[PDB]
């Protein structure tokens, strides 16, 4: 409807407006699209542009949900480091699900922790000590000391 | 490119583009429904360059920048309103309510608790903005008016200046902050990071971080009040605790403030004709109040009996002495000079 | 969807959803046009595509990337200018001033400090390469020409091989850091985070951390230069006192670059008609190069016998020595195999 108002008058028979009709029609479905893409540039607004994200993020997990995949994205950016003990503290007594006492000189620059060997198995004892040397500053040494 | 793109270019290249019997000439019918198109499609091409600028961080809106910053989560600042003490003069008894709005000149403002004038609570209230912005930072000796009429309220001005009042975060202040977060973040050793959680507290202004205090891995802390003036004991634990909550993984952390030092004196002098002791003291005193504000190192004698001549009142002295010597007194570090004994005699 | 839409189907859309009494054939003129609308609407659906890759940025670069990677922290290091010093020959008394321009070859170098030859200060005078660059990074002994000509000045070199020229960053390098980052969930103080850090610093292509090598509070870092090379003692003073000024203050460093391992070449070869011992020479040290370059693990005898006789212009090779034996020579961490002698006779 717009070219026929832009175009002469004399042309306003029906195959004009058959034509133009057709060619507003792909003028919705272009715009439509070009939204959708503008939606899909900003990550709350992405649908199928995650897996980029994801890719980006260099992790590589299958299809949950939308706002899975970006509440995944926003956790992996930034979010990281521990600002005192409490924080390997907090994420270590989850692995030993039993309370654990810190003995840490900083002359010694040793870190000791002290869990109920029998309430953490050893395999996972070993997965908790690994993670703890991923957060664990190189210079510090910890040490896994199972109760008796 | 774009700027390339436009109604005429594409309309030759679509010209080019279709190979038919009928010959193409202005003012052709299928040159008009060419050109439409055509010019829809230069639109379409100005949006696209649009979804360029609009995609990049820089030079971003509102909306853009909120959602970027959601992301992030370094969420914008909107702003504080100001906030004030106001005084109201007029018949005794008056008493006005909460919720009570005043204006100074077009800006606006709100009184918060009830204010009763001549009651012995006082004829101070303090003053909220009702929006944010500087220019709610209202100076001194402002000239209030009730916007609703109130019998028994005359005049309202108030005793201090207005503060708080800070103007929402703009795009380009948020931007840099969080390029500065990105590009730096909290460390261990580096001093800045650990005295930034320090200087969080207001009451200290200078904070020092001693390495190899006590061994290795020893940081021993050290901070400054107001101008170098010893903070209450409450702040010092608190600014421990606060400090511990952010502290790094096995330090040992000690917080230690500046220790006052007590000055005695004692000279003859030759009081000049019209002052007594007591002003010339005086005066002296708040002068070696000043100089020991800005004196940095140990204590000058020559300094000392410099500024006692200088003071009104002087004619001739002798036998200056500073805690019973005439050297120079050694100043440690994180100690102030605070003067307890005065010997004038004439 | 951009990539839904294509060529063909569209067209074949736009012919069926205006409904006309004409039969549709090929090579029509209505056919016709609706291929040129169809070819320019293709047209702008691969922009489309092409403007939805450059959003991600997956494959093709360009400042989306870049600028999308400051948001998240990381900075392009562009590198330093190499330094070195040169000895001003000739006429004593000649003053040579600050800004004084020298040219080797293609590369440009700038005097820093106002030398006068014969003076008491020496005819040695400290020289800044004008721009970034390996390439700038020249041997000592190398001859220097002046781009402006002074009088009484006839020799200019260099007692000292030039250093601190550091390459400048490619797209693919800040790419793989990036990359590397994305995979490195850092925390403040953990190993991923001095690996950063050092990562940070110009030149450092490969990062190895130790904990507790010596065990209490002692980290041991080792970093290697372009595939797997050593680093300059400045490179590596500029990385630790970087690391010293962010790391967490007690924690001891030390930071070592790989050492070369040198090899010593004996053999008895025939060599062909036409083929001179220098070709031959030439020809197996470039091979033997490329394949320390390639090598993984140890020097194999066998794989250098193979690589001497492949060379052009061998016949008939024997008694093959590397450091005068026939065994293989492991290659321990942070070295690298070096070629000192090479012993070949016909």
């Amino acid at each position: 409807m717009k070219l026929i108002d832009k175009l002469p008058s004399f042309d306003r028979n029906y195959i004009v407006e058959e034509i133009q009709g057709a060619y507003d029609t792909e003028l919705n479905i272009l715009k439509e699209d070009i939204d959708d893409t503008f939606n899909q540039l900003f990550v709350d607004t992405a649908t199928w542009g995650l897996d980029m994200w994801e890719d980006i993020l260099c992790i590589e997990k299958k299809e949950l949900d939308f706002d899975t995949r970006r509440s995944n994205i926003k956790a992996k950016m930034r979010s990281r480091g521990t600002s005192t003990i409490e924080v390997i503290k907090s994420i270590c007594e989850a692995y030993t699900k039993s309370e654990t006492d810190i003995k840490v000189y900083s002359d010694e620059f040793t870190f000791v922790l002290s869990f109920i060997a029998n309430n953490c198995d050893y395999k996972t004892l070993l997965d908790c000590s690994d993670m703890i040397e991923r957060v664990k500053p190189a210079h510090l040494l910890h040490y896994l000391e199972p109760i008796i | 490119m774009y700027s390339d793109q436009t109604y005429e270019v594409i309309k030759n290249r679509t010209l080019e583009n279709i190979n038919l019997d009928i010959y193409k000439g202005e003012g052709s019918f299928l040159n008009n429904m060419v050109s439409g198109n055509n010019l829809e499609l230069s639109k379409i091409y100005l949006e696209l360059s649009k979804m360029h600028k609009m995609a990049f961080i820089q030079d971003t809106y509102n909306q853009f920048l909120d959602k970027r910053v959601n992301e992030f989560g370094v969420y914008r600042k909107l702003g504080t309103e100001s906030n004030g003490e106001v005084e109201f003069i007029g018949e005794k008894g008056t008493v006005i309510n909460n919720g009570t709005i005043i204006s100074y000149r077009d800006l606006l403002f709100v009184v918060i608790k009830d204010v009763t004038i001549g009651s012995e609570e006082g004829d101070n209230s303090p003053v909220q903005a009702l929006e944010v912005g500087k220019k709610y930072n209202l100076p001194t000796n402002c000239e209030f008016k009730l916007v609703d009429n109130i019998s028994g309220v005359t005049k309202i001005t108030n005793t201090r200046s207005f503060e708080g009042g800070t103007d929402i975060e703009t795009d380009e202040e948020l931007k840099e902050r969080f390029y500065k977060i990105q590009r730096n973040q909290a460390t261990s050793g580096n001093k800045a990071h650990y005295e930034e959680w320090a200087l969080e507290v207001d009451g200290v202004y200078n904070v020092k971080v001693y390495p190899r205090w006590d061994g290795p891995g020893t940081v021993k802390v050290l901070i400054f009040g107001k101008n170098n003036q010893a903070v209450d004991t409450e702040t010092i634990e608190r600014c421990q605790q606060h400090i511990d909550e952010e502290k790094p993984i096995g330090p040992t952390i000690t917080v230690v403030t500046p220790l006052p030092i007590e000055i005695s004196i004692s000279a003859v002098m030759k009081l000049e004709d019209g002052y007594t002791l007591d002003n010339v003291k005086e005066s002296f005193l708040e002068s070696i109040n000043t100089y020991f504000r800005d004196i940095r190192g140990e204590i000058i004698y020559t300094k000392v009996m410099g500024i006692l001549i200088n003071t009104t009142g002087v004619h001739d002295l002798s036998n200056l002495l500073i805690n019973g010597s005439t050297d120079n007194i050694t100043i440690n570090e994180d100690k102030i000079p605070s003067v307890t004994t005065v010997n004038f005699s004439e």
